RNA sequence: CACAUUGCGCCCGCCGGUAUUCCGGCGGGCAUGCCUGUUCGAGCGUCAUUUCAACCAUCAAGCCCUGGGCUUGUGUUGGGGACCCGCGGCUGCUCGCGGGCCCUGAAAAGCAGUGGCGGGCUCGCUGGCGGGUGCCAGCCGUAAAACCC
């Protein structure tokens, strides 16, 4: 009726289904509003991108320069010759 | 000066025997239902 | 023995000790309600000599009754009334 | 300007000079500390003396510490007396006792070369030695020779 | 209430009831495992295995970036760990299937672009390097979503292996694991113009490519011979670069 | 004091309802696939005026917050009779928390393990000097009367309206 | 205020470094360490408060000044005397790949001009090495993991890790993994 | 809820009509005192909270005449008693170093005495030089060195 001691030890030594197991099709609702899909990347955002792409010197002084969430796009085109030069974006996480 | 060294040595007297550690109106809380 | 200590202590009313909790415990009283639950008996010997246990059920509720007569004496006792 | 000499007594082993200080001057101001230590062995006897600038001072610290248990220790806290205070007690207060190693230093002096004609003519008073030990000898019975 | 408790028995001493009050509430801390159980909201949220694969966007996106980010407390070792394992279960099944469609290089790191079942799904990875964490960056609101895609994941890869006839989970080894294996840990067994463009070939990896990616487009498209450095870790099929049976080999180096 | 009794009070905590459930199950288990005198701290008033009275107790500790108060009134007095060294510490709740309930009045020390005889000892004269001492020279006086400013003006009032003219 | 129950312990505590420390001045080369020149993991963190002179130099060499941090080290004589000296207020290991790869990747950091700078871009690594042929990360985890010729600067480039306390987790050896599983 | 009018509220759900919002209807619910328990709390009611913990070598290295033995691994509370000794100084008395016997709760009421190297502090002379210092939680044994930088 009641099971043996067991020691603390080999306790904590001996201590998945398919979701759609029954799946049939839904009416979908009207007023769910789906989020929109991030625009596919562009022909801006590669590190060796087409050279007619690149911003001037100027106008990239002016895009540093300009304070932030106040742009039209929140990057400039940059040349890089490889991988390795290419370095980590700084507001991935943010 | 000697209200100073007064008031130290019972304040460490204190210490020593106790320990350091020591709008307006009211409404009853609206607690969960 | 703690409960036979309290007899006599009980049996000692007008003793100093006994005087004075009686004295601030009636003033609580009269803060209080007339009758309200007490939490757990203040004479915890009397009341398990009348059969009071610390079970679930037993409950014990404090009443105070106006003392004196209606020149007509009632019958029955304050404690029946209470 | 009224010293106050306090006495502890059943210190703890590790409650020495610099711990003293620090507590009894979180208590008050210390001017003078001496611990009571053998010559023989750089060992505390388990006693200090604390002179206080504050008699007051002085009297709450024993006060509030006479009857401490720290480590197995019931210390012993007490003013003494201005009348009773011997006037060189603080003699080597402040000051860093040091543990002198007699053994060693009697032992290299033991091997330290000398000119021995002091210690031949003291080879002669052994041999008086040597005569009080014939006569204690005597009742023995041993004789014993050179 | 079950936290009130642990609180209440700790700060008694009882230091047994409390540790089993603990193992009671499944912290994430230990359990590795989101805090709650998320199967029935999954399951309204996605009626359909193809709504499922329409969200496995932000799905991928996320569990990605969490299994680069450091450890925090909202997201613990344990459960960055999870995210690690579960993200290359994915790749897995992207390599087996040859799934995995078209790939794309930018100053945000590497887009992803796969078609499963209809549906494409894309996903950017940042590159290896450690990530700035500045400003008001609120950790907690991102570990519920990693909790909620993390069940979601596990779920979409269970169907998936399932569906393609391999055994999920997959055996992990913590030898390799610990070794270096990443994508080379796991060993896929059954139950009981994509693939052609490497196939016959053979290729090497230098100290300074990124080896990762390098490694899941070969794999996907077909390259069965693909070796690297000992730094990159177990796994290469040759470590020895003056292996002459190796037909490509990949530098970046001045 | 109340630190290095509550040390020696935590050495010999008694056990708790699951730790004597899986004690039973070992010896349970073991029968079906000798031991000497456990030592505890004693608890309850009942059991331990009894200790007290047949001088079994080594040590009482004795809760200030009890209400009724009359429950443990007696007590410094019983402890000082019967001889056995006694303390009051602050807390029923700590003291309860000591034992494994919500709130115990009294608890006793009777017997210690060998290892810890000699602390049970040096606790036994550290207690009795540096509380009963203090509390022999002052036990048998009145407390209270702690007159604070606005009572002690309160007074001068009363005074002078009526010891002045009228009564 | 400070306690004489705490007075007490740091007399005590320091008297026991300064016998341990005799201990091992005398019996100088007391760790039986197999002649091997490999890497150790080594993390400061939180042991006796008062530091004697000597173990308080060894840290400040090795950067352990602030608790949780972690550092890499060769295992040289000289190293294996310092490990042995700062026993107390150390845990040290054998560390493996894949939490070298942790390390550097998710907490590292670079050292230049006496600033703290993140390990961001392979420019900076090699700017700061790479006179002596370091050109990326992956370059410095191969002279770190397989120790070279050049691991003092490798060393000496890397800022120490500040680990996080282990949330719900002498010589370990390998369980040191363990450790930096739990602190990264 | 309401002289009870077949009228009006609030919560959850459903049905029918152009219906995510509107109308009507339907189903399950919403009295007071009190008991036991659950959960959420309030209190210038009371208490605890600056952690007196473990942490030598539960065996290692070198050897010998090959298998046993040896060596090295420095670690001791304090005080007291016309008691019994051994060796160093002292003209001598005696004082030290180590033992033999006994007593005492981890007990306690001046007795402090041995020469130096470095560092700290301070004063004079021309950053430097020379003097002092009941200071060293730094060492050593008499010079000096090490530590230090």
């Amino acid at each position: 009726r009641i099971l043996p001691y067991k020691p603390p030890e080999e306790r904590e030594r001996e201590e998945f289904y398919d979701l759609w197991q029954n799946e049939e099709p839904q009416p979908p609702n009207p007023m769910h509003i789906p989020a929109p899909k991030l625009p596919p990347p562009g022909y801006d955002l590669s590190y060796n991108p087409p050279p007619e792409y690149l911003p001037t010197k100027e106008e990239r002084e002016e895009w540093e320069k300009m304070d932030p969430e106040d742009r039209e796009k929140d990057y400039l085109p940059t040349k890089y010759d490889s991988l390795r030069k290419v370095p980590a974006w700084g507001n991935f996480v943010k | 000066s000697k209200a100073a060294k007064g008031a130290q040595a019972k304040k460490a007297a204190q210490a020593a025997l106790k320990g350091v550690h020591s709008s307006t109106t009211f409404h009853r809380p609206k607690t969960l239902v | 023995g703690a409960l036979k200590y309290l007899e006599e202590l009980s049996k000692k009313k007008q003793s100093d000790v006994v005087r004075f909790l009686l004295r601030v415990r009636c003033w609580e009283y009269r803060q209080l309600n007339v009758i309200h639950r007490a939490s757990r008996p203040s004479r915890p010997d009397k009341a398990r000599r009348l059969g009071y246990k610390a079970k679930q059920g037993y409950v014990i509720y404090r009443v105070r009754v106006r003392r004196g007569g209606r020149q007509l004496k009632y019958q029955r006792s304050l404690r029946a009334t209470a | 300007s009224q010293p106050g000499v306090m006495y502890i007594a059943r210190l703890p082993h590790g409650f020495y000079e610099h711990e003293l200080r620090g507590y009894f001057s979180q208590f008050g101001e210390i001017t003078r500390l001496r611990v009571v230590r053998n010559k023989k062995t750089g060992a505390s006897r388990h006693r200090a003396f604390i002179e206080f600038a504050d008699a007051e001072v002085a009297d709450i610290a024993a006060r509030t510490m006479d009857k401490y248990l720290l480590f197995g220790h019931i210390l012993t806290c007490k003013i003494v007396p201005p009348a009773q205070v011997h006037p060189d007690l603080f003699k080597g207060a402040n000051r860093r006792f040091k543990v002198v190693p007699w053994n060693k230093m009697a032992g290299r002096q033991l091997e330290r070369p000398l000119s021995e004609s002091q210690w031949q003519v003291k080879v002669a008073k052994e041999e008086q030695r040597r005569a009080a030990r014939a006569e204690k000898l005597k009742e023995m019975g041993y004789e014993f020779e050179a | 209430a079950l936290e009130k408790k642990i609180s209440r028995a700790l700060g008694r001493g009882d230091v047994s009831n409390a540790a089993r009050l603990e193992r009671n509430a499944n912290l994430p801390e230990k359990t590795g495992k989101p805090r709650y159980t998320l199967n029935h909201i999954i399951r309204e949220r996605y009626p359909t295995f193809q709504d499922a694969l329409r969200d496995l966007d932000d799905c991928l996106s996320m569990l990605f970036l969490f299994a680069n980010l450091p450890s925090t407390t909202a997201v613990p070792a344990k459960m960055i760990a999870r995210c690690e394992r579960l993200c290359h279960e994915f790749q897995h099944y992207l390599i087996v299937t040859h799934s995995l469609r078209k790939s794309f290089l930018s100053i945000k790191g590497i887009y992803y672009q796969a078609n499963i079942q209809g549906e494409d799904i894309l996903w950017l990875v940042p590159y290896k390097f450690n990530q700035r964490i500045v400003g008001d960056v609120d950790f907690r609101i991102m570990g519920t979503f990693v909790e909620f895609y993390m069940t979601l994941l596990g779920f979409v890869n269970y169907r998936l292996y399932t569906s393609i006839g391999l055994k999920y989970p997959p055996k992990f080894d913590q030898v390799k694991d610990d070794q270096g294996a990443e994508l080379a840990a796991f060993s896929l067994e059954g139950l009981n113009d994509p693939s052609q463009l490497f196939a016959n070939f053979t290729f090497f990896l230098s100290r300074e490519t990124p080896r990762q990616p390098l490694e899941f487009i070969l794999r996907a498209f077909g390259c069965k011979r693909i070796g690297w450095d000992a730094v990159l870790g177990e796994g290469a099929f040759t470590t020895d670069e003056s292996d002459p049976r190796i037909t490509h080999q990949i530098i970046d180096r001045p | 004091l109340a630190a290095q009794a509550f040390k020696l009070l935590n050495k010999y905590r008694p056990e708790t309802k699951q730790e004597k459930k899986e004690r039973l199950l070992r010896e349970a288990t073991a029968i079906k696939e000798v031991s000497k005198k456990p030592y505890t701290v004693k608890y309850g008033l009942n059991h331990v005026v009894g200790l007290i009275e047949n001088k079994k107790a080594s040590l009482v500790l004795i809760a200030n917050d009890v209400d009724p108060i009359e429950l443990v009134v007696f007590l410094p007095a019983l402890c000082r009779k019967m001889g056995i060294p006694y303390a009051i510490i602050k807390g029923k709740a700590r003291l309860g928390t000591l034992v494994h309930k919500k709130t115990a009045a009294v608890v006793a020390i009777t017997e210690v393990r060998s290892e810890d005889k000699n602390e049970l000892a040096k606790l036994i004269s550290a207690v009795k000097e540096g509380y009963l001492e203090k509390v022999e020279d002052t036990r048998k006086r009145w407390g209270g009367g702690i007159m604070g400013f606005k009572a002690q003006k309160r007074e001068e009032k009363r005074k002078k309206s009526l010891e002045t003219a009228i009564k | 205020f400070k306690r004489a129950e705490k007075y007490v312990k740091e007399y005590r505590e320091q008297e026991r470094e300064k016998i341990r420390l005799a201990r091992i001045a005398k019996q100088q080369g007391s760790f039986h360490i197999p002649a091997e020149a490999k890497l150790v993991f080594v993390i400061r963190i939180k042991g006796i408060n008062k530091i004697p002179p000597k173990p308080r130099k060894i840290l400040q060499l090795l950067r352990l000044r602030q608790i949780n941090n972690g550092v890499f080290v060769k295992v040289t004589k000289a190293t294996a005397e310092m490990i042995k000296i700062v026993e107390p207020w150390v845990a040290y290991g054998y560390p493996n790949l894949k939490s070298v790869r942790e390390l550097i990747y998710k907490r590292g950091y670079g050292k230049v001009n006496g600033q703290r700078i993140p390990l961001t871009d392979n420019a900076i690594i090699e700017e700061n090495l790479g006179k002596y042929g370091i050109i990326c990360i992956e370059d410095l985890i191969h002279e770190i993991f397989t120790v070279g010729p050049n691991f003092k600067q490798a060393a000496n480039f890397l800022w120490p890790f500040k680990l996080s306390n282990p949330n719900g987790g002498g010589n370990r050896e390998e369980h040191i993994n363990a450790l930096i599983r739990a602190m990264n």
